[PDB]
């Protein structure tokens, strides 16, 4: 069996327990769940207006899942240095260790400062993730479906950038499932696709196109953490790691 | 202790495991490995229609795979990535006869939906002088996880709990496999919201941790056979068997 | 090892490790092996080692 | 009883013997043989100067001899007439490094005088199909007895109590060796009244009682290794280590 | 349990079976088979003349047959149809010396009539790697039954209770044989109403149920030896030994 | 192990205990120590004056040990027939069986009858035995050290041959040792040499040289026994024996 221990050959005299730093630093690091709630960078983008957007059009939409977005190094010419360098993170690294999850997420999107415009944020529980490809932030183009616009029923919230430019969130667990998939997802069942993302958040500015020019190529970093109610389930061993200090130097 | 007295009977005790009308024996203690705590019944939340476990036939032991394991197999070498609810059907159909023929699997021919704990024994008959070691590892909904092709190696299944089958001891590997899946019930045929990946809880897989080693004139092969009980099951949604389609060939 | 991943997230660690050794052999095999532990070996002293 | 069930773990229990920070194992029961009743401390009668056993380092197990035992060795054939307090030092120095290097033996580098019970295990790893039998016999102050050259034969050590090491069972031979000598303390260097025969309590010796016998294509060699605890010891008479001389080459 | 620790002594316990001044050992548990309930003494009904069991010499174990059992012997192949009271005498005389010489059998030289329970052990020393199986079967007054020549086959003795001697286990077969015969006493010489068929209770016979099987270079032969206690006996009718005639040659 | 007995195959009915002849001859021979005290021939000599001895000179000196003196067959022309024939004895034969001893000895020297002269006997605990060679009776020559003469401090006794010509002794245990060596002795340590003999007895006549001529070639047999307080220690197996009835005949 895996955790069996046939015949211990103890040499150690007993070492003092430290309580995971409780005896030194004053804080236990035993529960890995409480570390999971330190916020992590989730995605990152430079806003890119394409079509002449109206008040209603979403500026970008991303699926919201604990697994972490499929990692986006960026194009070879313009890397997002943190994901290029600081690969993945903590929460996805532990999400690597389990096979199912059932819980909330929190986000705290940090909008660009220079813009003044109001910002709405839909949550869309309906949407199915459609394979691990296109599990990434998407800059929506011309409206053609209801995907591109504000919608009435979906839960939403509207930060006033002028007052404070970081809307904070609580994406809830709405799925008709026991508990969702947690590793990378290739979609076998067609109904397996409802079994991953908590929803499909959509951020959108209310700016008219005359003012939208200020917004172009302004950064919008995003954060996430597992939201207290989260509970990963089945243990599954780690897929091979790739040591970071061993990554190649830029070379002068 | 330490007082052998073999007779015509032979030496050791023989522990059993009767179910319905199938008894099967192992001289050795099973190396049990139980991935999850036993499942709650869950017919309550998703089935008005008549529900019934068929304990007297579904719970019988029935073979699903068997395979030679020669010394030629290199260290990390899959012997069998069995799916389980499917292999119980896929093997029968692979053996060129319909699901209806086999008593264990008739309720699948009818009922639209299945749930329930599985049992899997991976019995072996290596000779005592052979040296080697299988691992048997159950991995829930493997197909859903696209990067699994990299994980699927003995270093990667040894981290999750897994049975070990030493060829020296000819040890038999018990493996309780309680239901866990994103959806409480597994369909047994094409169903309105999904088609592909039918009745696929996940996959048992038997990677080698140590290749057989033996004297040059010793016994090369080492056969293995894998029985599967399907115990605390329950079926729901009665439906005509003509809707049923033969399982994907695998 | 799972300990080798869960401990990469943390700056500091302490306490005992446990190396299980499955010596895969028929009971008719026989042998003996040291499994030693040397405190304080800098990499230059990593060599010059022998069981004695 | 009589119910083998080998697993990945293998079959039998493994008894241990931890001391300081050295644990070592034997699958088999030791064939203990204890030549004398345990010694009285005797620092009282011959040492004002500070006395101290170093239980945390002197009592550690440490190897002193190892040797192949091939079938070529004739019936009565010495494998090793180890001296004991000396071989613990003589082997280290023979291995081309000073006594100071090894934790067990540093107090000898300093203290002028030693006393104390010894422990000696003569572990072996003969294969189960081999047939043979070592005897391990401790003989107090052998060198003092000039006619010993005639006694030193298996007929002659089998009369005094002695360990037996069957190669069939691969049995391990424990051997408590409580201090007894004409003088209560053994000097660790040249001392005013004697020089020659330094730190020489007597001699362990491992004569063969039955040569290995095997099929012509079987395993010829049978290695043996001999650990030595130095437990209820006590040292007296602190003195500079520059006075210490390397042990006689043997 | 399951904790072997062989020493110089070897591993298992050795059960004994002392009688008069003959002790003999079997490492294995005997496969006892007892054809009949123990006999009543019956000197009461047919002997005024002095009667006396000789417990101190008649009850001693003494060999009566021994035979090689090579792999060449085909499935159903008699190894030895021993008569029993006769073989105890017939073997001695076959070994070219008179009955009077052997302590077990002197009372037969004198007393006209015998009765009493017998014991027969059929010890074997097959190697552990050999595969085969003797049966040892006692058949009362076989010679009286003319069709026995057809019955005398392993299918036919396996129906009556019989000992089994696996060559794998080298099992030893105990065999209590209480007296039963149409006449309460067996004569030891020609007697007024019968002559032929003297002192012939019946016959032990050791048919093979499975021929030895072994690797081509393995140990071919497997020797067997058969001791016979003659315990709860009683003799009656004292008579001169000159009347005694050497047993029929068989 | 040596005294282990794995599986007794008893055939014997129990034999009556005799108590080692206690039930017959009226005396137990169980304890081997009490047999050790029957006296044994220890050495033997023909006195041989060399130098013109004074009153003080020792006539001969021998080390006194339980092991027995190194056996002295004598020269090929003039064998001491008892040691030549009746090899060794009892006490040395049992001294062969142990490795250490710690106890007294008794001697009872039997001087020649024809001589009248007084006889003194020193005990000399000081002396070290110097190897198994020269562990024998020694006829001292000219005085050169203090070895050859009567000494003041050493314990001594003076038989009057005229009254009774057999001085009886009790050589005591004086050594700075736990307990002495008991097999043959080759002297490894220089301080091992104090670890064998109880002392070094010296017998000497007080005759002037004019009277010493009567004494020449008169026998002086010596006896010894282990003296009650003796206690041999560690068991050690017997070295090979040599059967006595198998010794060669004189041949006519």
């Amino acid at each position: 069996e895996e955790s069996r221990n046939t015949t211990v050959l103890d040499t150690t005299t007993t070492l003092q327990s430290s309580g995971f730093g409780r005896a030194f630093f004053g804080e236990a690091f035993n529960d890995l769940k409480t570390l999971m709630r330190r916020y992590q960078l989730y995605g990152q983008l430079l806003l890119s207006v394409t079509t002449d957007k109206d008040i209603d059009h979403c500026m970008f939409t991303f699926p919201c899942l604990p697994q972490g977005l499929a990692l986006d190094i960026g194009s070879a010419g313009s890397p997002h240095e943190i994901f290029n360098r600081c690969r993945d993170g903590i929460i996805p690294l532990i999400a690597s260790g389990y096979r199912f999850y059932r819980g909330d997420l929190r986000y705290k999107i940090v909008f660009p400062s220079n813009v003044n415009s109001n910002i709405w944020v839909q949550h869309r529980p309906d949407r199915r993730l459609e394979g691990w490809s296109a599990a990434k932030i998407v800059n929506c183009d011309a409206v053609s479906t209801g995907q591109g616009v504000y919608n009435h029923g979906y839960a939403s919230h509207i930060q006033i950038t002028r007052v404070n430019n970081v809307i904070e969130l609580e994406v809830p667990f709405y799925n008709a499932t026991c508990y969702n998939y947690l590793q990378a997802f290739n979609a076998s069942s067609a109904a397996s696709s409802y079994a991953v993302s908590l929803g499909e958040i959509s951020v959108g500015f209310q700016a008219t196109s005359d003012d939208i020019a200020s917004i172009v190529n302004k950064p919008v970093t995003i954060y996430y953490s597992i939201g207290d109610g989260m509970q990963f389930s089945q243990w599954v061993g780690y897929q091979p790691m790739m040591i970071l200090d061993q990554l190649p130097a830029p070379v002068v | 202790m330490d007082n052998p007295n073999p007779g015509p009977d032979g030496e050791g005790e023989v522990e059993l495991e009767k179910d319905s009308n199938v008894v099967l024996t192992t001289q050795r203690d099973p190396s049990t490995s139980i991935p999850a705590p036993v499942s709650v019944k869950w017919s309550r939340w998703t089935s008005n229609d008549v529900v019934d476990d068929y304990a007297t036939i579904t719970s019988r032991w029935y073979q699903i795979a068997e395979f030679v394991w020669s010394k030629d197999d290199p260290f990390d070498k899959e012997l069998a990535r069995l799916i389980l609810p499917r292999a119980l059907l896929s093997s029968i159909e692979a053996n060129s006869d319909a699901i209806c023929d086999v008593p264990n699997t008739i309720p699948f021919k009818v009922h639209a939906y299945w749930r329930g704990d599985m049992e899997v024994r991976v019995q072996i008959n290596s000779n005592k002088f052979q040296v080697g070691q299988l691992q048997a590892t159950w991995y829930y909904s493997d197909h859903e996880n696209l990067n699994i092709s990299s994980k699927r190696s003995v270093y990667g299944f040894s981290q999750m709990d897994h049975a070990l089958i030493s060829a020296s001891a000819s040890n038999e590997a018990k493996l309780v496999i309680p239901f866990k899946h994103v959806y409480p019930f597994l369909p047994t045929r094409i169903v309105p919201d999904w088609t592909t990946g039918i009745l696929d809880m996940g996959a048992l897989n038997i990677r080698v941790i140590a290749p057989l080693r033996m004297s040059a004139t010793g016994p090369t092969t080492c056969n293995v056979v894998v029985f599967i009980k399907l115990n605390n099951s329950e079926f729901t949604g009665t439906s005509s068997g003509k809707f049923y389609a033969s399982q994907i060939r695998a | 090892a799972p300990v080798g991943v869960v401990s990469s997230m943390f700056m500091q660690w302490r306490g005992s490790l446990e190396y299980r050794f499955d010596i895969i052999a028929s009971q008719f095999h026989t042998g003996r092996l040291i499994v030693g532990y040397v405190p304080g070996l800098t990499a230059s002293l990593q060599l010059q080692m022998d069981y004695m």
